[PDB]
RNA sequence: AGGAGUGGAGCCUGCGGCUUAAUUUGACUCAACACGGGAAACCUCACCCGGCCCGGACACGGACAGGAUUGACAGAUUGAUAGCUCUUUCUCGAUUCCGUGGGUGGUGGUGCAUGGCCGUUCUUAGUUGGUGGAGCGAUUUGUCUGGUUAAUUCCGAUAACGAACGAGACUCUGGCAUGCUAACUAGUUACGCGACCGGUCGGCGUAACUUCUUAGAGGGACAAGUGGCGUUCAGCCACCCGAGAUUGAGCAAUAACAGGUCUGUGAUGCCCUUAGAUGUCCGGGGCUGCACGCGCGCUACACUGACUGGCUCAGCGUGUGCCUACCCUACGCCGGCAGGCGCGGGUAACCCGUUGAACCCCAUUCGUGAUGGGGAUCGGGGAUUGCAAUUAUUCCCCAUGAACGAGGAAUUCCCAGUAAGUGCGGGUCAUAAGCUUGCGUUGAUUAAGUCCCUGCCCUUUGUACACACCGCCCGU
């Protein structure tokens, strides 16, 4: 099947988005974080990064089998040409998807909203984040809809660096009285190499290398062996 | 919020159930009490269906149901 | 219900022979890309399996216009409670160790 | 690839638009070697996101 | 469905000026020293 | 003391009440009114001349071999190759036939129950803790006299110190490389043929690491140099040198609107319509008319206004076999060229294409001007080929004159490659545009200011206001 490069790339993006949404709503209870797709000669792998992999694979790899079967049967992959894996994410506290899901399940599971949100915030900051912000909007009891916002640390809002320095996620919690929106933003710490955060530093931060130490007395007398 | 506003006319309508006669006379009729019932005119010998194709007669232009078959001399 | 019976029995047989599928959310559509060539017109077949899984006692998983059905123990239990056919006709679920 | 949409899901407010943009960069490298070496050299574990195609003339 | 629970603290912060100001004040006081 | 472009001189649409049937649902100051990407013959239409197919897990009334659903133009319904003429009765012979119901859910209501998103307050610089000072306290200082800046931007001052958002930085985008990285798809070639009486000559001719083109790694601009003003601080002005001495945009705080969206959404709480589930029925007159009742638009004023396929000229992009058998088109059909027939190319720097009936310009010409100079309803020659077109698709011209040369109070937008003129792509889509979103091309007049109007911000001040002046309030 021949298809233009623009259409091919757009269809690849559509496939990534649809797959992400499907397995998000499928295994968000299992701490789903993200999906990556590697297309290589005869090898099309789908890596599912999730906090807990015990139920992502299930028992004897049943759930991984069902996921592979449904993905292949829906997207028309050749039989056995797609194998989807599942690996843990090292830093769960720096992903807004995982932490918004965690706050949702702490709110649904029974907890004071201020307590659950402050626990999430505390976990974000001991995970190493430079700052975080959780805003909970909706029915906070009563007819009117309130919105609370707990911001602890530092976070930028404007400019380009928000794209690679602030990671945000929005989730809907279905309560008996209505829908509650939870928005979590985490500002990643600067990290050269290792891919836990962003590589390039904040563009307004100018770092200075310390000039070499110089401790010499009035008369140069060196210590030699 | 707005429909076609078709409610002033026909407030209530009786059911369109037909009281078709149970005893078939147009379709099947014997009045001979014999196993062999025939037609006084030559029957169409077409073999694309069974040998007992049932054809009824009216004043003119009968409607049969599949292709509106009509008794004709080709 | 807008359903016949002959295609209904055929679709129960097909569902027995397959078990786990993914379907799109259409009703009157006889041209479904991934569920064609079953010796039967695709309208009745596809709606038929949608209704087979959507009676009110079997779950689903659906979004982006697509139904996802995995054979839980509820699927097999309703198989037993409704069709009363034991699984000794081995499904595609008893493999891949 | 440019796509310009209205920002609002409704039709209310000042007419504001989103100008989404996709850039597709493409390169060609031509050379002369037996196909065994090209199969050897394609296997370099190309990073995800880079579509690679090999063709013969 | 389920419903989220409210600490007396957030209840007071939300209903400090409402018909339920007296009740939330009393429940907060009961939280802080109710032994 | 400025103007340019005139809502009336060169192509229609949105909305507000009434002709038996039309002015077909949300939104009404900025912050509604070609907005819902809303260009609706069917289909998502639902004020349409009358209706038919289907609905059912939970408690139900008529408790099964016909209890009739969609296929005949003829001797008919107000349309309707649906059959209802009161008729009609082989095509699955379990489409189940009338009844407010939680419906294999409704584009049903509520955006005064919500989520998400968007708009705005608010395009301006604004906002906030901690510890410390002041006050009984609400609060205040920090967050400032002043100078400076586009900027709560800095200098500085200082009962505050140290910080956090916003601004800036940043990202994309132009503008410059006789430097680098090198390209059988567009651009060189003199060990060259397709040339005579020593000027390179187009399906083909392409061992220069490329200047035009493409795109990447870098460079380059910093108020850097000089002069002047200024606490000689931050800065401002001018001028050589420079491709450039702030190009567009994008992103964008805190606190808020009962702002819009339940008709974008298996995003949703609660509550509820028809047995035509907005389930279906390319069944079936719903517009688009013209008291500008309103809003957005289709809108150059004579040598400059116009014709030698005329040697200037585009660039942004789009384009086809998984439900796209509705892609972009070259070339040959020759009634006179887009074109209904053929035959090829292109999934694209490859073909359309050096962009298939081109601008501005050019003795059809006016030595002045109601003419040749610009289009006043409005007829033909062949029709892009669309279930209709008229009740929105469709292509040059014959000179019968258009108030034919600056426009009621009321107003909108705009500072240079800008306004305006001009066409070309994308979205919608079948080529579907007078819409929008972009792109080029021709190309200015004015201004380098101010707080007069309309508003915004930083301080002081008054207040009987706090629903915050569309406030409060006084007297028959």
């Amino acid at each position: 099947v021949q298809i233009s490069k623009k259409r091919k790339f757009v269809a690849d993006g559509i496939f990534k988005a649809e797959l992400n949404e499907f397995l998000t709503r499928e295994l968000a209870e299992d701490g789903y974080s993200g999906v990556e797709v590697r297309v290589t000669p005869t090898r099309t792998e789908i890596i599912i990064l999730a906090t807990r992999t015990q139920n992502v694979l299930g028992e004897k790899g049943r759930r991984i089998r069902e996921l592979t079967a449904v993905v292949q049967k829906r997207f028309g992959f050749p039989e056995g040409s797609v194998e989807l894996y599942a690996e843990k994410v090292a830093t769960r506290g720096l992903c807004a998807i995982a932490q918004a899901e965690s706050l949702r399940y702490k709110l649904l599971g029974g907890l004071a909203v201020r307590r659950a949100c402050y626990g999430v915030l505390r976990f974000i900051m001991e995970s190493g984040a430079k700052g975080c912000e959780v805003v909970v909007s909706g029915k906070l009891r009563g007819q009117r809809a309130k919105s609370m916002k707990f911001v602890d640390g530092l976070m930028i809002h404007s400019g380009d660096p928000v794209n690679y320095y602030v990671d945000t996620a929005v989730r809907h919690v279905l309560l008996r009285q209505g829908v509650l929106g939870i928005k979590v933003k985490i500002m990643l710490p600067w990290d050269p190499t290792g891919k836990i955060g962003p590589k390039k530093p904040l563009p307004d931060h100018v770092s200075i290398v310390e000039p070499k130490d110089e401790i010499l007395p009035t008369t140069p007398i060196s210590e030699q062996k | 919020k707005k429909r076609k506003k078709k409610s002033y006319t026909t407030p209530k309508k009786n059911k369109h159930k037909r009281k078709k006669v149970k005893l078939a006379v147009l379709k099947y009729y014997k009045v001979d009490e014999n196993g062999k019932i025939s037609r006084l005119r030559r029957e169409c010998p077409s073999d694309e269906c069974g040998a007992g194709v049932f054809m009824a007669s009216h004043f003119d232009r009968h409607y049969c149901g599949k292709c509106c078959l009509t008794y004709c001399f080709n | 219900m807008l359903m016949p019976k002959k295609n209904r029995i055929a679709i129960y047989e097909l569902l027995f022979k397959e078990g786990v599928m993914v379907a799109k959310k259409d009703v009157h559509m006889p041209k479904h890309p991934e569920l064609a060539d079953k010796n039967v017109p695709n309208l009745h077949v596809m709606k038929a399996m949608q209704s087979l899984k959507s009676r009110g006692y079997v779950k689903e998983q659906f979004a982006w216009r697509h139904f996802y059905w995995y054979l839980t123990n509820e699927g097999i239990q309703y198989l037993r409670d409704y069709l009363h056919l034991p699984p000794e006709i081995v499904p595609a679920t008893l493999r891949r160790s | 690839l440019r796509i310009t949409t209205r920002k609002t899901p409704c039709g209310e407010g000042s007419k504001t638009w989103d100008r989404f943009q996709m850039r597709i960069h493409k390169r060609l490298i031509d050379l002369h070697s037996p196909s065994e070496i090209v199969k050897q050299i394609t296997s370099i574990s190309i990073e995800p996101g880079v579509e690679v195609e090999v063709t013969i003339a | 469905g389920t419903d989220l629970v409210t600490d007396p603290f957030e209840d007071f912060e939300f209903n400090c000026n409402t018909k339920y100001s007296g009740g939330v004040t009393r429940n907060l006081m009961r939280e802080l020293n109710g032994g």
